[PDB]
């Protein structure tokens, strides 16, 4: 399974 | 023995063409089991491993909508990053990301990773101790500040050590037959004469399950790395591997060569001799 | 920027055995960026039904691919690999050779 978190560089 | 799952994303910018270019795989050691690509018609995770293939509506949904918001970010991402380094819009550039998690034989959590590369280059990328970043240029220490400070590192640890190994185990279980198998290499020689005086002495390892394999050759029992030549381990395209290793041997010295194969499938590794 | 060679493995799935059904493979491996051509000659001649992997890469960032199609070996027919990148300054074309 994928991550949920969702964080920009 | 240990097991991994590792997540691979590849996104590309292609300017006057378009939206970037966003591939998702997911493999489970060296068996690839999931696929997610922008340009195809679907726009879905897809399964690419058989044991995965019944795992409901409930999973493929979620799979889809996670990977969806993976592919809107490194789309973000890839503006970010030009912006960065001082780039022209006209330029294609690929940031890629990794991730997963290692498990020991007893199938617990060992190892956690989430890294990030740009033009194939290192760009950040998340420490053993899962909780500080390794920024490997300048550019990079902007996002080594941003997560630092909004604490991204402590969730990253989160997924690493829970849900990655708790599915990598739930994979491990269900594709058992797959999986959890060892296919030992079926070994062969072979012998063409190179002059008059000389000759090839090829060693084959084939069909074997999982890739790491050890091949090296022998005279008299001494050491001959520097003389072998050696390709790089090939998928069969059948989930097995191939290898082989390769001597120039003088005519008439053939005994003095052995073969010898290191794998998990074999109990006692092979001594193999052209005869 | 970076920019690195694609190693270029040409073999078939099984051992060769004339008119016994196999697969010809192209294994890509070790380049950037990640935009390849690569095409399956039959006597010089491209072959129109080949598939190949969903792109992935190494520890050390660099792309591989598997290119593969349905061939019965025979003793006559040639087969090679054609591939081109940024890296290569003309398309490189290596022969398949059962032994390799």
């Amino acid at each position: 399974k994928v991550a949920e978190l969702v964080h920009f560089l | 023995g240990s097991h991994s799952m590792r997540y691979f994303f590849t996104s590309v910018s292609r300017p006057g063409r378009g939206e970037p270019r966003f591939i998702a795989v997911g493999y489970v050691d060296d068996t690839q089991f999931v696929r997610f690509d922008s340009d195809a018609a679907s726009q879905r995770m897809e399964p690419r491993a058989p044991w995965i293939e019944q795992e409901g509506p409930e999973y493929w949904d979620g799979e889809t909508r996670k990977v969806k918001a993976h592919s809107q970010t490194h789309r973000v991402d890839l503006g970010t990053l030009r912006g960065y380094y001082n780039q022209s819009e006209a330029g294609s550039h690929t940031v890629q990301r990794m991730y997963g998690c290692d498990v020991g034989s007893d199938w617990r959590f060992l190892r956690g990773y989430h890294q990030y590369a740009y033009d194939g280059k290192d760009y950040i990328a998340l420490k053993e101790d899962l909780r500080s970043w390794t920024a490997a240029d300048m550019a990079a220490q902007t996002t080594k500040h941003k997560w630092e400070a909004a604490h991204v590192a402590e969730q990253l640890r989160a997924y690493l050590e829970g849900t990655c190994v708790e599915w990598l185990r739930r994979y491990l279980e269900n594709g058992k037959e797959t999986l959890q198998r060892t296919d030992a290499p079926k070994t062969h020689m072979t012998h063409h004469a190179v002059s008059d005086h000389e000759a090839t002495l090829r060693c084959w390892a084939l069909s074997f399950y999982p890739a790491e394999i050890t091949l090296t050759w022998q005279r008299d029992g001494e050491d001959q790395t520097q003389d072998t030549e050696l390709v790089e381990t090939r998928p069969a395209g059948d989930g097995t591997f191939q290898k082989w290793a390769a001597v120039v041997v003088p005519s008439g010295q053939e005994q003095r060569y052995t073969c010898h194969v290191q794998h998990e499938g074999l109990p006692k590794p092979l001594t193999l001799r052209w005869e | 920027m970076i920019q690195r060679t694609p190693k270029i493995q040409v073999y078939s799935r099984h051992p060769a055995e004339n008119g016994k059904s196999n697969f010809l493979n192209c294994y890509v491996s070790g380049f950037h960026p990640s935009d390849i051509e690569v095409d399956l000659l039959k006597n010089g001649e491209r072959i129109e039904k080949v598939e190949h992997s969903d792109l992935s890469f190494s520890k050390d960032w660099s792309f591989y691919l598997l290119y593969y199609t349905e061939f019965t070996p025979t003793e006559k027919d040639e087969y090679a690999c054609r591939v081109n990148h940024v890296t290569l300054s003309q398309p490189k074309i290596v022969k398949w050779d059962r032994d390799m």
